[PDB]
């Protein structure tokens, strides 16, 4: 508690993610929409937009 | 306005003991990385303090 | 927990003394490091050993 300012005790919580072609399990909060066919439409298949 | 300049030469410089002398935060450098100061070496080292 | 001179030490493409043995981050990765001050959160009256 009487130590210098240059070596004060700190704390770290790491939240490292990863980007793989594995089956995605954890996502954000979103909503699902039913399928459409033969139409020019924007899609959001598992975060792969286009 | 009257900073003292100390010329350091003809010795072996171990830069790993600088952190144990002063309680600073970042080893701010411009041309040489602080982790690569030991494998290579220079001609003369000067210290300006103010 | 970490020391004060270790927030910038743990980074991709960085070396030192902590990154050799204690905690090493990969050079190409996603996600990140959350750090703060916990000086009073890690100050026993006799100190931490």
């Amino acid at each position: 508690p009487t130590y210098g300012v240059g070596h004060q005790p700190y704390r770290v919580v790491v939240l490292s993610f990863e980007l793989l072609h594995a089956p995605a399990t954890v996502c954000g909060p979103k909503k699902s929409t039913n399928l459409v066919k033969n139409k020019c439409v924007n899609f959001n298949f598992n975060g792969l937009t286009g | 306005y009257a900073w003292n300049r100390k010329r350091i030469s003809n010795c072996v410089a171990d830069y790993s003991v600088i952190y144990n002398f002063a309680p600073f935060f970042a080893f701010k450098c411009y041309g040489v990385s602080p982790t690569k100061l030991n494998d290579l070496c220079f001609t003369n080292v000067y210290a300006d303090s103010f | 927990v970490i020391r004060g001179n270790e927030v910038s030490q743990i980074a991709p493409g960085q070396t030192g003394n902590i990154a050799d043995y204690n905690y090493k981050l990969p050079d190409d990765f996603t996600g990140c490091v959350i750090a703060w001050n916990s000086n009073k959160l890690d100050s026993k009256p006799s100190g931490n050993y």
